[PDB]
């Protein structure tokens, strides 16, 4: 099933 | 108890960089700290790492 973004990583 | 916090991951994800952890849906992941920012700092299968908190099971 989808699937959230990851976050920014800076 | 367990050395962390241990939770489910909910989808796979694969790392994008080398401090990252690639994981599948299933695995569990052991939480060590719920770093703000949304990336936690986790443990699977012998590796430390950032884990993406929107990836596993509650916060």
């Amino acid at each position: 099933r989808p699937k959230p973004v990851p976050p920014p990583r800076g | 108890g367990s050395p962390g916090i241990q939770v489910k991951a909910l989808y796979d994800y694969d790392a994008q960089t080398g401090d990252e952890l690639t994981f599948k849906e299933g695995d569990t992941i052991i939480v060590h700290q719920k770093d703000p920012a949304g990336w936690w700092e986790g443990e699977l299968n012998g590796k430390r790492g950032w884990v993406p908190a929107n990836y596993v099971q509650d916060i």
